[PDB]
């Protein structure tokens, strides 16, 4: 069976603009475990990301995070950009902080 | 009190691209403590909480060398499971497995588990009194009848009673400072006009451990099940967690409603009601 | 610690 990932981008404190903080995307529920997983900054994709080791929760479905050290403003956009084999064309959620 | 010890254990083929990846994750409770992956430079049993880092080399290799004999004998049941299933060699599948312990406060077995599943469908699982299997189809009778024959469950029912209670009870005390505390939830309620006519009340559980909270709206009293918008428990990164549950409300009855929240790490469940 | 390698499927 196939199942289509959740997803949530956030972050791991509170966002204060100008404090160094971790951003988030955690994707979860689906179902093979092979995923495609970016963080965007501005539409484009941020680098040295990293991400939990593969489990998965009571009903078989996989769950994973991805994060990265980041430091919010007002300025600068940030996202998360998901594939997976149940997707058409890939996901993007946007990161909101009251969210 | 009560604590669970799991173990996770994910094997994938790939047709086409190498041998089936095999990839095992062990708990106690919502932390991860040990790790595996076929695909590793070098795969081997290792460490993912300072706690189990104390463990001596007899440890690292008796796990270590599990892993490597259940790499190779998944991506065996992977093969026979395509057979049973009459698929082609051409498709990927996966298999999982989870199994292991609950105790209760004072250490002793509340019950044991395994389960497994193919390509995310239960296929076997073993009864909770350790002793028989329930199988999934036509397919998962096949095993079941290999594993009667090979005396699997009296081997599963060894290891829960015995190892798999001694040896979370071990963990338990050698993580005491962490496992064994329950981190409270900081809540709050923020409010974020929708329209003149309705805004979203949002009542925020930040820091938590372990994952298990309860967040409910009330109106007057009354759960807003059915209208509470409520995501799903997520990881912060740094052990511990984060929910929210969000209702909307019309304009000026925000005082109707009151955001309820049950946590183990919690002197007293916290009732919050937003504050203008 | 984990159960010991268990048999085929």
């Amino acid at each position: 069976i196939q199942r289509t990932p959740k997803i949530q981008v956030y972050s791991r404190h509170p966002a204060e603009n100008g404090k160094s903080n971790f951003l988030n995307c955690y994707v979860s529920g689906f179902h093979p475990s092979d995923i495609e997983v970016d963080l965007l900054k501005n539409g484009e994709r941020i680098e040295k990301v990293e991400h939990s080791d593969l489990s998965f929760s009571k009903d078989w479905s996989f769950y994973l995070l991805y994060y990265t050290e980041f430091t919010p403003t007002e300025k600068d956009e940030y996202a998360c950009r998901v594939n997976h084999v149940t997707l058409s064309q890939p996901k993007i959620v946007k990161w909101d902080r009251d969210m | 009190g009560s604590h669970s010890m799991r173990y996770f254990y994910t094997a994938m083929s790939r047709p086409g691209r190498g041998e089936p990846r095999f990839i095992a994750v062990g708990y106690v409770d919502d932390t991860q403590f040990v790790r595996f992956d076929s695909d590793a430079a070098s795969p081997r049993m290792a460490p993912r909480a300072p706690w189990i880092e104390q463990e001596g080399p007899e440890y690292w290799d008796r796990e270590t060398q599990i892993s490597k004999t259940n790499t190779q004998t998944y991506r065996e049941s992977l093969r026979n499971l395509r057979g049973y299933y009459n698929q082609s060699e051409a498709g990927s599948h996966t298999l999982q497995r989870m199994y292991g312990c609950d105790v209760g406060p004072d250490g002793r077995l509340l019950r044991g588990h395994d389960q497994s599943a193919y390509d995310g469908k239960d296929y076997i699982a073993l009864n909770e009194d350790l002793s028989s299997w329930t199988a999934a189809d036509t397919a998962a009778q096949i095993t079941q009848r290999k594993w009667e024959a090979a005396r699997e469950a009296e081997q599963w029912r060894a290891y829960l009673e015995g190892l798999c209670v001694e040896w979370l009870r071990r963990y338990l005390e050698n993580g005491k400072e962490t496992l064994q505390r329950a981190d409270p939830p900081k809540t709050h309620v923020t409010h974020h006009p929708i329209s003149d006519h309705e805004a979203t009340l949002r009542c925020w559980a930040l820091g938590f451990y372990p994952a298990e909270i309860t967040l409910t709206w009330q109106r007057d009293g009354e759960d807003q099940t059915q209208d509470t918008e409520l995501v799903e428990t997520r990881p912060a990164g740094d052990r511990t967690f984060q929910k929210w549950a969000a209702v909307v409300v019309p304009s000026g009855e925000e005082q109707r409603y009151t955001c309820h929240v049950q946590h183990e790490g919690l002197p007293k469940p916290l009732t919050l009601r937003w504050e203008p | 610690v984990q159960q010991e390698s268990s048999f085929v499927m």
